[PDB]
DNA sequence: ATCAAAACTGTGCCGCAGTCGGCCGACCTGAGGGTCGCCGGGGTCTGCGGGGGGACCCTCTGGAAAGTGAAGGATAAGTGACGAGCGGAGACGGGATGGCGAACAGACACAAACACACAAGAGGTGAATGTTAGGACTGTTGCAGAT
DNA sequence: ATCTGCAACAGTCCTAACATTCACCTCTTGTGTGTTTGTGTCTGTTCGCCATCCCGTCTCCGCTCGTCACTTATCCTTCACTTTCCAGAGGGTCCCCCCGCAGACCCCGGCGACCCTCAGGTCGGCCGACTGCGGCACAGTTTTGAT
């Protein structure tokens, strides 16, 4: 029991907030409760609980922590921000130094509000060329500011103008690359200068890792290092079935909880608005072929059991054959691509099993990936059939990337099947219109749930969510998708957090942490291809099902050659043993 | 469709007319012609070619994958180009 | 000549003329171009340890093997030379050490 | 303000200045670590580098291209002329050793 | 015992693994020598002689020679281009040069 | 009881190199069989002599350039200007060095 | 982790430049050059008088071989002051103790 | 009888005919009172082994037919075919042996 | 033993030019190699003379001459070893 | 033979890596003190071969004279490299995400050094034994230079 | 198209430079058995590099184009080079002398290798930390390109 010590040291070094100008109690000892918004907001009405969030960070500064707003996309986070900005200007009556920092990729964004909603309070910004900036410089080293809007890169590339200030309040966003600690820019704000009040904003917990530790126990803290340098890893210890995380640690999961009470705010999509209908997740299972098979299984003995970290690879074998552009040069090397070459890998067998009925029955399709090789073959097919398409990667400049929306959000947008990538975007993307997001690899975090679905998850997705998580048969994508799935929704324990480190229903924190416990226990209960399950899996309703069934019949009439291409021979002999 | 890698600006000729001018400049040339920069190409891979066909052989025999530092101060060494400055 | 003890000096000569009987039946050789063999043998033989020595203390060993000789042949003679060469040292060691 | 161009000859002149003037590396470490890693691909496939090997190689390579320029701007004035052109490269690397 | 078996003989060669032995002890190159590495070498050795001899005796084949000369062994090694690369700093004795006359110093064809 | 273990061999001769680590790496660099005691006094003392003149040329170097620290283009400019210095280190590409100003007569137009 | 000693010739550099030119630093990779200069002529005189004691058939490394390797190696004036200076101390190291 | 040649055929004649042949160019007892001079400068009673003298010859005369080769290669580029002291100075600049 | 450098006659220069190949010659070569011989021998001889002095001999041999062209860079072989 | 137009060059200030001085940790290497194989060095002898002188003989250098043919200077048509401007664009920081390989510490059987025994292979001589390149001595065609 | 002059072949001819035996001496290399230490094997830690993508921020590289200083082809003159011949002279060869001297033994002490302590000089992270120094900023020469 370590949570009163923790207690015993914010009781200790509480004072240093208040004089450099339990935890029932650090949160509940000092009060002010004022429902009514600052009186110069301006350009909508407040929900109640955005007042709610708001009032908890006006006391969180009259606490005088570090706190942060962690709650899900499409919930308001700007507004709340700027109303707490506009508080803390009028009513309180300090006038800044406010510091701002955003991605780039919303940076108009919060102007656009701190111009609706707040212009009472000058708003300078940080981008475009060193003529621009050096104006701003000017301007700056007067004193004649009240909010600095700035991006991730100008806190380095303006260090010396960001540290001759001494700041105020800082209110950072997008906390999920504020999380590393041996990130430079970390280290730039952290060996800043001693800035007094600063906030995390995210809409994901911890991710990808080990519980939240080194993003909001570290940077948003300074104390927490000492009470913590040794004691990490033994809150940490949490970290086979029943025993250890299920029996007696869930007084070691409560005590994370315990301990994360007064810190946190992640109310729920599913409470207030809850627009957002639903999320039909399913997945569907691949294989391999006569290449993939014992053909490349031959492969793993003769290369390990040639490329170094063949982990990575291994991802190729699995998304799509002639992607090393060597195996090409035996299988077609005729450099032509037809019917039953591309064809080859069986998701893409799966791909126009599938496709070609949601282009009758009219559903319009997102498709991420990782790999943008695979996305151009897949590109390259999606100009041999020839159906209609667009594609958004790392390399669209960024105008085609604000334009492009437009090409898709048409009422006429013929093009379907709106490729794009995991990466790729930024919380931009912004697009109601589709009604299929299938997903083709499994990345190594839960961040492609928790972007790619809230690309189509926004306010207005007015279908059912149909999600066609691709994996294939006892490839290395099982154990991508078995480890990331599982040992990655350890914020399982957090997002059952969310609602009684919100508004707190005092039942969440027993019974319904019990009643995810049960998605916990039925680990080894999940654990463990047919035109039928998979068409109707895809199928929503019985004209649907009509239409399903008489395409089989357009494709049954028809004589199919059979599936895909057999096990070609002399060439699965030349491609093993004899490269060297 | 450009699904083969034939299209991309190959790794040698990425060695700059620029910067080959500039290796130029300091050398103490005035006045260059336009066929020096195939042939001040085709002279640094012939000679970066005899550099790591020693390195590699140094590092084979060391039993590791890991081209190191000392190992091509040991490779221009045994071609006569002494470098002083990494080699402790 | 009253005893004195003429000094033995060796060389390779009896040996280079041997491998001249194996490569040409037919053919001698003369006293000069003998001792020009010789002092190829000698310049071979210095350059290939030579190299074998650096490697050792390269690679803090102590010990002159086959693989340090090996080593020096690939840095030191060209090509298909340097294939020949490493060819005909690993037969004639395969032939030592297995038979006899 | 625009009819203000130098006499063809003097930014030469300025540019031999400066470069000779500083001492930083002149080739860029990206494209050179590429060239660097595709001709050690030609040997061994799967190597791995050192950022300081890479550095050392740079090192060596562009005091070499220095100086075979030195030499073929001695081979090129010799021949009563400004412009370089290949037939001294060719000529610098056949006297000096390391063509033929 | 045994009657004697050279290790020459062992290994199928023609030069004094023996004499190549004690040269790589007792020379100072390293503490410890190997049985293996004067096998090696002398492997080494003898097929760099054989192929210099037989250059040679090819030169001397084509200048109706049957006594190997200097001259000869100049002419097999300047014009094998590996051997050439290998003792390209070296001054065979009693060699003259290469019969080559460059190709500007000839009469004009046309007068 | 030790008599007085002081008096490293560097300090009877009064040179400023290890005498001891000079002994040490002659006699296990296998260079011969046995290394008399005088021979690493007197080699230290040599490479004495030649990193004081080094680095007493690049002392004044680093005073022309109007900067009190040798950075390595000061090593290059004296090096390459002593000419004994550089017959010795002909061979040698001083990293990070750069070259001389050099610029040739017929270049630099005048006429 | 145990960490290793790298030694080299660092601080005997550094006392020389402090003897030389008493108000002078130098950099660290200068440092490395100055190191890696010493290891180099180290090197040549060694191998020159181990090449000395095989060509006379004798066994001993002695100071009649660095003084003939240290001939040898260094031109002309550095020769000769280089000499001169091995010399001195050879003697003020057998006469004093 | 009128019957000279032309320079060039006996220019050529002695290229063939020095490059057929083998033995040594430079009188042996004129290079040996060279070499004793020049030895003379460094030690006062020297005695010379005969097969010393001669190597002494061989290295030599190697040395100078390299150098007149490529003095003849730097003939050729600067459009001549006379070996001038510039391009000896040449070679021997851009070999190393002097600067 | 005055001026023996002169010694090395004008027909002998151009006979080792012939071997070289040389086609037509200055008339300022003369001196010049002259001068560049003196300087190879000179250097040649140094070192030798200073393999003789550390052997404790007086007397110029075979192998004090192939050493010192060996440690210059020119290999010879034929005079032993 | 004077002014516009750029380009270095001082000064100077201001943060920033980065020398650098202790701090002692904390060793791991050098110094000292003994022992004892062993190698180098002083000393004698003795063939041996390099310096030197001289006789003779002849090929090879020195020197001059005549023709001439490349070296070099002047000239002009031609074009290709250089300076400058402008707009994409790839180097360059920084990040995400695992994963592996190399440097660094104990235990240990191959393996290489030691050291005797001994014979047999390899130098030194010699002596026919041929023999094979070398050296004049002439027959005989292929390149060269006015016809 | 025909004299003509070196130069490559065609077949003897002393001689000398290798190649066979030969016994033979000796030293040197296998053969075989105690033995010890250098090299490898696996277990754990840490940190830097690899295969993939991202996301900005820029100097900087590529392309166009105008313009002219260069490279190169032609021609003319002229002097420095080759070719030939011919008188002489030193280089080459033989031979003889004749002592300095290189090398081989011989013997005996100094001396360096090895070993065993044991104190402290050297590395080496921290711990600031002082400052020397690059990067902006502002006046002020200082050459170049017209004129
Ligand atoms: N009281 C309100 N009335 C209308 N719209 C609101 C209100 N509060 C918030 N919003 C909506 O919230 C949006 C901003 O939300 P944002 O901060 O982007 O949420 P998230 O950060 O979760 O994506 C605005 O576009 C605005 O339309």
């Amino acid at each position: 029991l370590l949570d009163q010590t923790k207690d015993t040291r914010i009781t200790h070094l509480l004072r240093q907030t208040n004089a450099f100008l339990d935890y029932y109690n650090v949160a509940h000892r000092i009060k002010e409760d004022i429902k009514k918004q600052p009186s110069i907001l301006v350009g909508g009405t407040l929900k109640d609980y955005q007042i709610k969030g708001l009032q908890w960070m006006v006391s969180l500064f009259n606490n005088h922590l570090n706190g942060i707003l962690a709650d899900e996309m499409g919930l308001g986070k700007t507004i709340q921000t700027i109303s707490l900005l506009t508080y803390l200007y009028e009513m309180k009556n300090i006038r800044g130094p406010y510091l701002v920092i955003v991605p780039l990729s919303t940076l108009s964004n919060w102007s656009s509000e701190f111009a609706k909603w707040a212009p009472t309070l000058r708003t300078i910004s940080f981008k475009g060329s060193p003529n621009e900036r050096k104006a701003k410089q000017a301007k700056i080293r007067a004193g004649e500011f009240d909010v600095v809007l700035t991006t991730f890169e100008y806190i380095i590339k303006e260090r010396a103008l960001l540290s001759k200030v001494k700041w105020v309040h800082m209110i950072i966003d997008e906390g999920h690359r504020m999380k590393n600690a041996q990130s430079k820019l970390s280290l730039t704000l952290n060996t800043h200068y001693h800035a007094d009040y600063r906030l995390i904003l995210t809409g994901t917990p911890l991710q990808n890792n080990l519980p939240e530790l080194w993003a909001l126990l570290n940077f948003v803290l300074p104390k927490i290092f000492n009470s913590v340098k040794s004691f990490d890893e033994w809150f940490n210890t949490p970290f086979d079935k029943i025993e250890l995380s299920e029996e007696e640690t869930l007084l070691v999961i409560r005590r994370l909880h315990k301990v994360l009470r007064p810190f946190l705010l992640r109310r729920l999509k599913k409470d207030v608005e809850k627009e957002l209908p639903d999320k039909v997740e399913k997945v569907v299972k691949c294989k391999m072929s006569a290449l993939q098979q014992i053909m490349y299984q031959q492969m793993l003995k003769y290369r390990r059991l040639g490329f170094n970290n063949q982990i990575m690879q291994l991802k190729k074998i699995c998304n799509h054959p002639f992607v090393f552009e060597e195996v090409e040069d035996q299988i077609n090397p005729t450099r032509e691509t037809n019917d039953d070459i591309w064809r080859v890998a069986g998701k893409f067998e799966l791909l126009d099993r599938i496709l070609p009925k949601l282009k009758a029955t009219g559903h319009r399709v997102l498709i991420f990936f990782q790999m943008t090789q695979i996305m151009d073959i897949m590109e390259d097919f999606l100009r041999y059939i020839n159906i209609k398409y667009l594609r958004l990667d790392g390399h669209t400049k960024s105008d085609e990337r604000s334009e492009l929306l437009r090409l898709f959000n048409a009422p006429d947008s013929e093009y379907l099947c709106f490729i794009l990538s995991t990466r790729a975007g930024g919380l931009g993307l912004n697009l109601q219109t589709a009604d299929t997001v299938i997903i083709f690899d499994t990345d190594w975090n839960p961040h492609q749930d928790l972007q790619a679905q809230d690309r189509a998850h926004r306010i207005g997705q007015k279908n059912e969510v149909r999600i066609l998580r691709l994996i294939t048969t006892n490839s290395v994508e099982e154990v991508i998708l078995e480890r990331a799935y599982k040992k990655l929704d350890i914020d399982g324990k957090v997002i059952q957090a969310g609602k009684f480190d919100n508004k707190s229903t005092s039942e969440e924190q027993e019974a319904l942490l019990r009643s995810l416990l049960d998605a916990e226990e039925e680990r080894r209960k999940k654990r463990e291809l047919k035109d039928s399950e998979i068409n109707e899996i895809l199928a929503r309703n019985d004209e649907e099902m009509a239409v399903l069934t008489r395409m089989d019949e357009d494709r049954s009439k028809k004589e199919e050659k059979s599936r895909l291409l057999e096990k070609k021979r002399e060439e699965s002999e030349s491609a093993a043993v004899y490269n060297g | 469709a450009k699904r083969h890698r034939k299209v991309l600006r190959d790794n040698i000729q990425g060695i700059t007319k620029p910067a080959i001018r500039r290796l130029a400049r300091r050398g103490g040339v005035k006045r260059i012609s336009g066929l020096i920069y195939e042939e001040t190409r085709g002279v640094l891979k012939v000679f970066l070619e005899n550099v790591i066909r020693d390195a590699v052989t140094y590092t084979e025999h060391a039993k590791r994958k890991t081209v190191t530092a000392m190992d091509v101060v040991y490779a221009l060494k045994r071609q006569g180009r002494t470098l002083y400055g990494f080699g402790g | 000549g009253k005893k004195r003890r003429k000094t033995r000096k060796e060389s390779y000569a009896i040996y280079v003329y041997k491998v001249l009987k194996q490569v040409h039946p037919d053919t001698g050789i003369s006293s000069k171009a003998m001792s020009i063999m010789n002092s190829f043998v000698n310049d071979v033989f210095e350059r290939i340890a030579g190299e074998a020595s650096r490697l050792a203390h390269y690679n803090k060993r102590s010990t002159i093997t086959s693989r340090e000789i090996q080593t020096a042949v690939r840095l030191l003679l060209p090509g298909e030379l340097a294939k020949h060469a490493v060819s005909e040292g690993t037969k004639a060691v395969t032939k030592y050490t297995s038979a006899k | 303000k625009k009819p203000h161009r130098y006499r063809p000859g003097t930014v030469a002149l300025r540019e031999i200045r400066r470069y000779q003037k500083s001492t930083e590396l002149l080739i860029r470490k990206l494209p050179f670590q590429r060239l660097v890693r595709e001709i050690a691909q030609d040997f061994k496939t799967d190597l791995r580098f050192q950022s300081s090997a890479v550095m050392a190689l740079q090192e060596a390579s562009e005091a070499y291209l220095v100086a075979l320029f030195e030499d073929t701007n001695l081979a090129a004035i010799h021949a009563k002329r400004v412009t370089i052109m290949p037939k001294d490269i060719q000529l610098a690397r056949r006297i000096r050793g390391e063509r033929a | 015992r045994a009657k004697a078996k050279t290790r020459s003989s062992r290994a199928g060669l023609q030069f004094p693994v023996g004499r190549v032995h004690r040269l790589l002890r007792k020379g100072n190159y390293a503490e410890r020598v190997g049985a293996g590495a004067p096998v090696y070498l002398a492997a080494v050795l003898e097929y760099l002689t054989a192929e210099i001899l037989e250059l040679a005796g090819n030169a001397a084949r084509d200048n109706k020679k049957t006594r190997i000369i200097p001259r000869h062994l100049q002419l097999a090694v300047r014009n094998d281009e590996e051997l050439n690369k290998l003792l390209g700093r070296v001054t065979i004795a009693q060699g003259g040069v290469l019969p080559n006359i460059q190709s500007v110093l000839l009469p004009k064809k046309t007068e």
